[PDB]
């Protein structure tokens, strides 16, 4: 339950169980949301729009 | 009418104008309009 | 811009609007009814 | 909770292809085959 | 909570006594008396 230094963030490991349960892949809008961010290709990708 | 309005050719006598190479305009493909940029794309889409 | 047709109004569409789109694909209809009738011809309008 | 907004914004975002009685539930083809007389009468549907 | 549930269920009933405008609140009687092209306008009113 004490955070782990070893690894790159300060989350335990039981806390990185509990944010592995939870997945956005069940979802349209905000799983494409994401992804934006990591669009470099695209010309002028503003998804905020 | 019909509720496609896509393909061509029939419609008034008109001389084709400029474009904006570009730039944020109402772009009119093949009838329906929209507000956008140019944007090329390379993906493989089917024939029809 | 001819006086031939004096009774020329659309349902669907503005009249001005039909110069932006081109249609490929346009049923047209053509047959003669009594003046009195021509209120008749519309979506519908009860009528024989 | 994730599924709950998840599915709230969904429900919203797919409420955008209804017509809500307009002729069409894009805005962009009301505008560009109605003339603004009776544009509001179906624009305003849509906002409704 | 009982009284509230029975008031709020009851409520929801007798609003469908009311025309909300239309020129009857009985859904049927409108049919029978309006043609459907016409009548869109009104079952519409009860709809909202």
């Amino acid at each position: 339950i004490l955070p782990d230094p070893s690894k790159p963030s300060k989350r335990s490991f039981i806390e990185d169980l509990l944010f592995n349960k939870v997945t956005l892949a069940d979802a349209g809008f905000i799983k494409q949301y994401g992804d934006c961010l990591g669009d470099i290709a695209a010309r002028d990708l503003i998804c905020a729009q | 009418f019909e509720l496609l309005h896509a393909p061509a050719t029939v419609c008034g006598p008109k001389k084709s104008t400029n474009l904006v190479k570009n730039k944020c305009v109402n772009f009119n493909f093949n009838g329906l309009t929209g507000t956008g940029v140019l944007t090329e794309s390379n993906k493989k889409f089917l024939p029809f | 811009n001819s006086a031939s047709f004096s009774t020329f109004k659309c349902y669907g569409v503005s009249p001005t609007k039909l110069n932006d789109l081109c249609f490929t694909n346009v049923y047209a209809d053509s047959f003669v009814i009594r003046g009195d009738e021509v209120r008749q011809i519309a979506p519908g309008q009860t009528g024989k | 909770v994730v599924n709950q907004n998840a599915q709230a914004l969904n429900t919203l975002v797919k409420q955008l292809s209804s017509n809500f009685g307009a002729i069409s539930s894009v805005l962009n083809d009301i505008l560009s085959r109605l003339d603004p007389p009776e544009a509001e009468v179906q624009i305003d549907r849509l906002i409704t």
